[PDB]
RNA sequence: CUGGUUCUCCCCGAAAGCUAUUUAGGUAGCGCCUCGUGAAUUCAUCUCCGGGGGUAGAGCACUGUUUCGGCAAGGGGGUCACUUACCAACCCGAUGCAAACUGCGAAUACCGGAGAAUGUUAUCACGGGAGACACACGGCGGGUGCUAACGUCCGUCGUGAAGAGGGAAACAACCCAGACCGCCAGCUAAGGUCCCAAAGUCAUGGUUAAGUGGGAAACGAUGUGGGAAGGCCCAGACAGCC
RNA sequence: CUCCUAAAGAGUAACGGAGGAGCACGAAGGUUGGCUAAUCCUGGUCGGACAUCAGGAGGUUAGUGCAAUGGCAUAAGCCA
RNA sequence: CUCAACGGAUAAAAGGUACUCCGGGGAUAACAGGCUGAUACCGCCCAAGAGUUCAUAUCGACGGCGGUGUUUGGCACCUC
RNA sequence: UGCCUGGCGGCCGUAGCGCGGUGGUCCCACCUGACCCCAUGCCGAACUCAGAAGUGAAACGCCGUAGCGCCGAUGGUAGUGUGGGGUCUCCCCAUGCGAGAGUAGGGAACUGCCAGGCAU
């Protein structure tokens, strides 16, 4: 079982996504069902360890977020095109 | 109504040459000149054209 | 190949020189059974006046439905009836058939009526 | 020396190299050699590191090669001046952008292919990297 | 063999943008093909020149089943 | 065609392009300069509105090209009608590439409309007088060349040309900035503040030991700083020794 | 003359990259009416990989007096 | 009118000059300098292989990265 | 007023294709006949005329169905205007604009005029 910590994004763009992977952070985004789509920030090098397992791709992660756990599975993820780093992952809600 | 002051801060040499037509429809002349306009989007959009070169005083 | 998507392709050029004119159409359709006509406003969305064999104010005085004979009588119904609308100057849309036979007579029978064309 | 077997025209422009590449993840291997560098990869080099492979793994296995050498690079003569039009097609290479994965290879334990792709790695003009197939 | 010929540039393409107001008879785009096609109030040249046959603002506009583009004046 | 062309001050101020030329270092019309006259809210910047794109990017249905797998026609060589070192169309799945590919598609730019503010009409037309038609470098987008050249050829912007001052040691074209005159006044820009040489031997926290700073690649290396995990380990690990 | 270079209006150079033209046609022009390809499969006298016939698939991959590009089903393609 | 040198100098026109001459040009070549470094030369990286065995005593393929300014060149910036 | 059909449009795939089902009083389609009007570079196939025995098989319409097509966010990414920067063949920062592809999902069209039938 998986639990990530996360914070809502204050905004979006290529300008603060950028910044976001400067501060060892990096986005990521929740859809499915009928809510509305949720932008989060992820601590990029501690969900990177997470991913380096195959059942992170199939089991069923949960993501607290203020205080709020949400069930969601990892749904396509963006890696960097040379290095070992994430740049975005895509949460559908379980 | 509202007015706000610019200030024009660089020098207009070597600028693109719709830059110098934006100083010029500012009324800005020269560096340190500072003039008043009326708050407007019409002036909101030209002191955004040269913002790195004009110091606006609200 | 169905005898009736062959039928517009032959109707489609005519009808478009007639919207690009502008012009009030008398459009005629025409079944082994049944004639019909319709005089369409140059929007082409609104009919303005209409007449056809279906109709049982003109279908009782007549043999057959669908003959030569028949086709005459809903061209002097269907132009009468447009004639006290207001309308004398139409443009005759055969609509795929040959201008032949009962359209043919439909046609010169308004013609006779006083629409013209 | 990989070639096309016949092209539309014979001469191209020369084109700039912008851009990073599409094809950034092993797709029929498991194994994978990823260029982290920009720049121009000729037929020849492209040979030589896959004999250097070929070998490395004493033919086994299977090897995919990813890029294809299909922009001719025309030269001039020496002794010859400016202009008097375009010079003559002398070899073909492949634009390599970061990221791109040049060669795949699987049937072989992970030791031994990061052996073979090192000696490969000696014969291409780009620093490269080793990837492994990962879970989508 | 040798390269090194070309023809003159011909000045295709749009005279008149969407809106602008035109006189009977103003050349609205020179074209090759019927890359847009006459609508209402413009003819189409031998040419295919399409040309305004009445005053008023050309309108750009796709219709039909093929999605093709038309021009039109409004007559204003 | 080369050379030379003599007193002063004031205002404005280019071009090295296009087109044509027995033309290419000439000349002509136009573009650009000046002077005069006339004329529209004419022009410019910004905001809003209406437009057409097919570039960058992307994509692979099309035109081509390319790799692997599957299905397999067929081509194969093998036996003489059998099964057989091999090559393999089409189709299907997956993966790339394109100035002369497009079922997609920006930013900008351009055309038009409306609206303020600002600008010594900055706009257009006609007339008088020209000069110029050898450009240079820098940035960006490209062709060419070796993504060689202070190379060459276009687009666009800037500067020089025709521009002094400050900076880059020196240094037309880079950075800052446009010199009406005077002052033994002040504030700043780029760039700087130990001495030459005007201004911090300034403050706080780090890093470097190479005079790195103060020239360079593949590659090589227990240099060193920071970070996140991992294996093993008082059920005795790692190193050494029996 | 056509395409690219040409930087999504126009235009834009090089002894840059590729091709064409110096005609043809009294019908291959006008109009009215009609018509809709390529290729392949199956079956079928001679007849064959490929002739004409029939059917299905296919959907313009065809066609356009000639280069390329843009067009073309209302056909600008084909027939009277 | 292939006035096709296609804005067409005449209706009508080829060559030599080391016997030469004048006006010019570093707007434009040959020598030398400069920039550049394809080429040349020198070095290095990888290590298939040769070396009885043994890649690295000595060599080193297929390829890769540099240095020098040194050959053949490129450019035409200085000097006609 | 509702259902159903025909004609003419709007719109131009969320509207198409496939698969399954379904409809004949009317309408439509096939159908019947063809000396004649007219027609076949041969053929009443088509076109045309005269009809109404038959049939909804085909076609067409309708209903269902997510097999395919099609539509399609949010976020990220690419690119890019202006200003600045670097290790400058390529990038980075500030700011503005911001795809394409793909993903969740949507989706078995909608609608106007007139006419006829049927129920009301
Ligand atoms: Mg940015
Ligand atoms: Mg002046
Ligand atoms: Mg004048
Ligand atoms: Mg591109
Ligand atoms: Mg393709
Ligand atoms: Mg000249
Ligand atoms: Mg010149
Ligand atoms: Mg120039
Ligand atoms: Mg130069
Ligand atoms: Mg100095
Ligand atoms: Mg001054
Ligand atoms: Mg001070
Ligand atoms: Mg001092
Ligand atoms: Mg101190
Ligand atoms: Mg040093
Ligand atoms: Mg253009
Ligand atoms: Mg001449
Ligand atoms: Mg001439
Ligand atoms: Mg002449
Ligand atoms: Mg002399
Ligand atoms: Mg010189
Ligand atoms: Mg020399
Ligand atoms: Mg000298
Ligand atoms: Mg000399
Ligand atoms: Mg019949
Ligand atoms: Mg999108």
């Amino acid at each position: 079982m998986f639990t990530i910590n996360a914070e809502v994004r204050k905004e979006q763009g290529k300008g603060a996504s950028r910044r976001l992977r400067a501060a060892n952070k990096f986005p990521a985004i929740i859809y499915g069902g009928k809510e509305a789509p949720l932008a989060i920030e992820l601590d990029h090098d501690k969900v990177m360890n997470m991913q380096a397992k195959a059942e992170f791709y199939s089991e069923v992660l949960t993501i607290v977020v203020d205080g709020k756990e949400i069930k969601v599975k990892a749904q396509d993820v963006q890696r960097h095109p040379y290095k070992p780093k994430l740049q975005h992952i895509d949460f559908v809600r379980a | 109504a509202k007015t706000i002051k610019i200030t024009q801060t660089r020098s207009a040499i070597g600028r693109l040459p719709k830059h110098k037509a934006t100083l010029l429809g500012l009324g800005l002349r020269r560096i340190g000149h500072t003039v008043e306009r009326e708050d407007t989007p019409a002036i909101r959009g030209m002191i955004n054209a040269v913002s790195f070169m004009v110091k606006v005083e609200e | 190949m169905d005898k009736k998507s062959a039928r517009i392709r032959r109707a489609t050029r005519a009808r478009r020189k007639l919207q690009e004119l502008g012009a009030t159409r008398l459009v005629v359709h025409r079944t082994p059974r049944h004639i019909y006509a319709q005089v369409i406003a140059p929007n082409g969305s609104e009919v303005l006046v209409a007449a056809s064999t279906v109709e049982k104010a003109i279908a009782e005085q007549l043999k057959y439905t669908g003959n030569k004979d028949a086709a005459a009588a809903v061209g002097k119904a269907v132009a009468e009836r447009a004639l006290e609308k207001g309308i004398k100057d139409v443009s005759f849309d055969r609509s795929g058939f040959q201008y032949h036979g009962r359209v043919q007579a439909l046609a010169d029978a308004a013609r006779e009526a006083g629409l013209q064309f | 020396m990989l070639q096309p077997k016949r092209t539309k025209f014979r001469k191209m422009h020369k084109g700039r190299n912008r851009g990073l590449a599409q094809g950034t993840d092993v797709s029929f291997g498991s194994f994978g050699l990823k260029a982290v560098g920009r720049g121009r990869l000729t037929a020849r080099q492209i040979e030589a590191a896959r004999r250097a492979m070929t070998r490395a793994v004493k033919r086994q296995g299977k090897i995919w090669i990813r890029v294809f050498p299909d922009k001719p690079i025309t030269e001039k003569p020496l002794a010859v001046r400016m202009g008097k039009g375009k010079g003559n097609v002398e070899y073909w290479v492949a634009l390599i952008q970061p990221g791109k994965v040049l060669y795949e290879m699987d049937g072989v334990p992970e030791e031994l292919a990061r052996e073979a792709f090192k000696l490969a790695a000696a014969k291409l003009p780009i620093k490269t990297t080793f990837v492994t197939k990962t879970v989508m | 063999t040798r390269n090194g010929r070309d023809s003159e540039a011909k000045r295709l393409g749009v005279k008149r943008f969407g809106g602008e107001s035109v006189l009977a008879g103003s050349i609205i785009v020179r074209q090759r093909g019927t890359k847009f096609h006459a609508g209402a109030n413009v003819g189409c040249g031998r040419d295919h020149t399409l040309f305004a046959k009445a005053d008023g603002k050309v309108k750009f506009e796709v219709k039909g089943p093929k999605n093709r583009k038309f021009i039109s004046i409004e007559a204003e």
